[PDB]
DNA sequence: CGTTTTATTTTTTTTTTTAAA
């Protein structure tokens, strides 16, 4: 896999945040500490951190950050588990800072997965229209629990087969319930 | 003999051809043509000097120079022209190495401008795939909308983690992807891959040829990757381009298809400092004669009360801010605005006809034709979902341009007066139920006002006849007079000298010299690295007279000046200092003012 | 060598426009 360059950035990643931070001490464990209450999974931390001690392998890790953003995500679990009493329930929210860098003229394709910074306005919103995000289910036959992820925005309720060679159109409906899924929101933003 | 099945074209014939040609170059309009004309070297190895040593990438280039070389180039060019032009490019990237072999070869260049066109309004079977260049005026201001060339795929056992670009449309399957012993089956996710930018913006013709009580038909087309937003949009803009067609989806059931085919053209190139004359700059500055001189330059033919051509001196050597740097407060623009009022069919559209004529940012307008919410971008229905928005405003698009309005006590109440307030403020508050901000936009303002009535009525001084009260009929500087001598003095002479104009065959080139352009680029350094300043010199005048300018006011039926119009005299002084060559202060520059002011200001008798 | 295809109407707010002693 070339992805495990961001895995090692992963294990950059992990290296300083577990290891002395700042202070004589921790900066990211109250974050942690704190989020035990519904698993709340939001943890900021500094993109200076990437200098501090990545010694500028933010270009290690600035580019595909919706490439291996994922990953970062099962780091934030693999951290957690160290020390937390933990089984594997816990999921993702990565919502790093410390950036000195500020645009939309800069823009185009080319610049997906960077962590540029913007800021605008408050108009023309929605609400909270939450997405049960994960579920289970399994074609025509027999093989009923699937923790896979059915979040990509190509995902369908009947699938293929398990164990066997089954169906190809058929479906059954499933664990939408003992299960971990998401909420979000959407808006408009205009330019500062 | 190495050919497309269908076709007569060849990569190395062209390729040779033309890298002969640009070695039988020395710049040949200036070195084997125009001779008399000089800038000795192939103008393209010069710009791999000029263009490395600038390393200032993407090139641009005509080739109308190739006329004079084989013209089957020409024609094979002008026929399979996305399949000959990269071999011309690739000529370019072998000449890097005529000049540079070891560059930083990893670059690219951009690109024609040679060929003919007459009007879009007819076209035909033969003109399909071929070079066309046409123009107008724009409409539009878009957005972008990328474009996918290639898929980056997944995996379930051991990391068959593939990837392969596009043709443009297609990637196979076997049971695995590039089959790698099928662990699993296909794969493909659509991301992690290559995407690719364009637009859309329409264009208006607009020449002069435009067909008897015609409308407008209209054109419109992409961009490429280079091409987007280079353009203010809105003005008068050339372009090139190849004519592209596109078979359309009936129906929409399913697959069926149209008989018809749409048509655009392809996305390519658009239209629109000197140290060696430096003499001649501060030639005029030095010379008295810029109250007339230039004055005299732009009426090419009227005098017609040449004392406005000396209001014609308010105009240029360009106009100085007296931005806020040091505090930050206020935000004082020096802005600039003066109308040329009726009661008689003088030119105030003719002038205003000749700007717009030559300045690009040219429009025409008057009361009654047309609304006073022209800012709008109407959404009466739209190629949305009622996503209502209000694209771009129209009469705002003069990015300090000008638009020309005519006839101005002409429209309702609501119209002209709701513009109380943008003329030095530039603002546009879009506080309706829909998407809001405060916007920027400033710009040159005149028009032909008119009162009431045909002819100003005798017996009675000004402040009457107009129906705006002494503080906005006299809110300006100066709104300048428009008269008829009464007598048949003045009256011939125009005649006398332009009644010929069509029987002069001729044009005479006296001392006061038709400058073809030599007039047109010193405006240009007008405003570059010297810098009016405003000292402790000529402010006192009016310090000290504005006892002078208001103590006049005492009076009814009379006016007096009021606080605005001292600003529209410290933006006054800016202009004449750095021409005539202190940009610090001079104190004469105040009596303009009062050459100007007192013409029809203390021409207030009873 | 068999077994299946395909439809939407009324009200808003803007910018246009239009009415009586
Ligand atoms: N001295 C002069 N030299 C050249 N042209 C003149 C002169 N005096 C008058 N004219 C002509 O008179 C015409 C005046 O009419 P134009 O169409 O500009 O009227 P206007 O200014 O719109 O009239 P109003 O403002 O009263 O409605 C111009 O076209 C111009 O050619």
């Amino acid at each position: 896999v070339k992805d495990e360059v961001g895995i090692r950035a992963q294990k950059l990643f992990q290296d300083f945040l577990e290891e002395f931070k700042e202070d004589g001490e921790i900066k990211y464990t109250r974050p942690a500490a704190s989020l035990e209450s519904p698993d709340r999974c939001t943890l900021e931390v500094s993109f200076e951190d990437v200098e501090k001690y990545d010694q500028n392998l933010a270009t290690a890790i600035i580019e595909e950050y919706y490439h291996i953003y994922p990953f970062l995500c099962q780091s934030v679990s693999n951290y957690v588990k160290d020390r937390i009493g933990l089984k594997t329930q816990k999921d993702c929210y990565v919502a790093f800072t410390e950036v000195p860098t500020r645009k939309v003229r800069d823009l185009t394709t080319s610049k997906i997965g960077t962590l540029i910074r913007i800021s605008g306005q408050v108009v023309r919103t929605h609400p909270v229209h939450p997405e049960l995000v994960s579920g289970v289910f399994m074609c025509l036959d027999c093989q009923t629990e699937i923790r896979n992820v059915e979040q990509q925005f190509k995902f369908t309720n009947p699938t293929i087969c398990r164990n066997p060679v089954c169906s190809n159109r058929k479906r059954f409906m499933l664990d939408v319930e003992k299960s971990l899924f998401l909420d979000f929101q959407k808006i408009r933003i205009q330019e500062t | 003999q190495l050919v497309v099945w269908g076709t007569n074209v060849v990569v190395s014939q062209c390729k040779s051809k033309f890298k002969s040609f640009i070695m039988r170059f020395i710049d040949p309009s200036a070195e084997q043509d125009e001779i008399s004309e000089n800038i000795n070297q192939p103008l393209y190895l010069q710009k791999l000097e000029e263009i490395h040593t600038l390393e200032e990438p993407y090139l641009n280039l005509n080739c109308a120079h190739l006329k004079t070389f084989d013209q089957d180039l020409y024609r094979q060019l002008i026929c399979y022209p996305q399949e000959v032009i990269p071999g011309f490019d690739m000529a370019i990237n072998e000449m890097f190495f005529e000049r540079y072999p070891a560059a930083l070869l990893e670059h690219q260049i951009q690109v024609f401008n040679a060929d003919k066109t007459r009007n879009m309004r007819s076209l035909n079977p033969e003109d399909m795939d071929q070079l066309i260049s046409i123009s107008g005026m724009v409409i539009r201001s878009s957005n972008v909308i990328p474009e996918m060339r290639e898929a980056f795929f997944s995996c379930n056992i051991c990391s068959f983690s593939t990837t392969v670009e596009v043709d443009r449309g297609r990637i196979n399957q076997p049971t695995l992807c590039t089959n790698c012993n099928t662990n699993h089956c296909f794969r493909l996710i659509h991301n992690r891959s290559e995407f690719t930018d364009k637009q859309l913006v329409k264009l208006q013709e607009s020449p002069d040829d435009m067909a008897a009580g015609q409308t407008p038909h209209n054109v419109l087309l992409y961009a490429h990757n280079d091409l987007v937003d280079k353009v203010q949009p809105g003005d008068r803009v050339t372009v090139t381009g190849i004519y592209r067609a596109t078979p359309l989806k009936t129906g929409g059931l399913s697959s069926s298809v149209k008989s018809v085919y749409k048509t655009h053209v392809d996305v390519v190139h658009f239209r629109k400092f000197p140290p060696e004359r430096v003499e001649l700059l501060q030639l005029l500055a030095k010379k008295p004669d810029i109250y007339d001189r230039l004055a005299r330059a732009i009426a090419p033919s009227i005098y017609e009360n040449d004392d406005i051509k000396k209001g014609i001196l308010l105009q240029l050597f360009g106009g100085t801010k007296k931005k806020h740097a040091t505090l930050g407060r206020q935000n004082f623009r020096s802005e600039i605005h003066l109308l040329l009022c009726g009661d008689p069919g003088t030119s105030k559209s003719q002038m205003l006809q000749y700007v717009f004529n030559l300045v690009p940012r040219s429009q025409y307008t008057s009361g009654r034709g047309s609304s006073a919410v022209g800012l709008t971008a109407y959404v009466t229905k739209d190629p949305e979902t009622r996503q209502l928005v209000l694209q771009t405003g129209a009469l705002v698009l003069a990015d300090n341009g000008v638009c020309c309005i005519d006839e101005f006590d002409k429209m309702n109440d609501s119209t002209r007066s709701v513009l109380h307030e943008v003329m030095e403020q530039q603002t546009l508050s879009i506080a309706k139920a829909g998407i809001i901000c405060q916007l920027n936009a400033r710009t040159s303002i005149l028009a032909a006002a008119n009162p009431a009535e045909s002819q100003w009525n005798k017996r009675k001084n000004i402040i009457d006849n107009v129906q705006l009260p002494h503080t906005l009929l006299s809110r300006f500087d100066l709104i300048f007079l428009v008269l008829d001598p009464q007598d048949e003095i003045f009256d011939k002479r125009l005649a006398s000298h332009l009644v010929s104009l069509y029987y002069v065959t001729r044009h005479e080139e006296e001392d006061t010299m038709f400058d073809m352009s030599v007039l047109r680029d010193y405006i240009a350094y007008a405003r570059e690295h010297l810098s009016p300043t405003l000292s402790d010199e000529a402010q006192q005048r009016l310090i000290q007279a504005y006892v002078d300018m208001r103590k006049v006011g005492a009076g009814r039926g009379q006016i007096s000046a009021y606080p605005r119009q001292l600003e529209s005299l410290i933006r006054l002084s800016e202009a004449h200092a750095k021409v005539r060559l202190s940009n610090q202060v001079e104190l004469l520059d105040v009596e303009e003012a009062w050459r100007l002011h007192r013409e029809a200001l203390k021409q207030s008798a009873t």
